[PDB]
């Protein structure tokens, strides 16, 4: 976290910084999408944060 | 007159995390669209006026 990386979650490849969100995802949700139809949040599958 | 931006210092302290979901300006910047600042300030115009 807080470092620049080539992430992949579940096949959602990309490049970015990752950080501990405060976004109150309801328990069924896994992604947030930005206005631009581009993912901006993900719930880690091994450790649900 | 109420403005979406004027080039007024975006430093990712605001634009990364919470506000990236709502501020039009953060989304533009994160997608490679930059508002540039005017050469004269709203003080410098007030001096000429
Ligand atoms: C991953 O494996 C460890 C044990 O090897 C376990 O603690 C953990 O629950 C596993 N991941 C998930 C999402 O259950």
């Amino acid at each position: 976290k807080n470092k620049c990386v080539n992430f992949n979650f579940n096949g959602l490849t990309g490049t970015g910084v990752l950080t501990e969100s405060n976004k109150k995802f309801l328990p069924f949700q896994q992604f947030g999408r930005d206005i631009a139809d581009t993912t901006d949040a993900v719930r880690d599958p091994q450790t649900l944060e | 007159v109420t403005l979406a931006d004027a080039g007024f210092i975006k430093q990712y302290g605001d634009c990364l995390g919470d506000i990236a979901a709502r501020d039009l300006i953060c989304a533009q910047k994160f997608n490679g669209l930059t508002v540039l600042p005017p050469l004269l300030t709203d003080e410098m115009i007030a001096q000429y006026t």
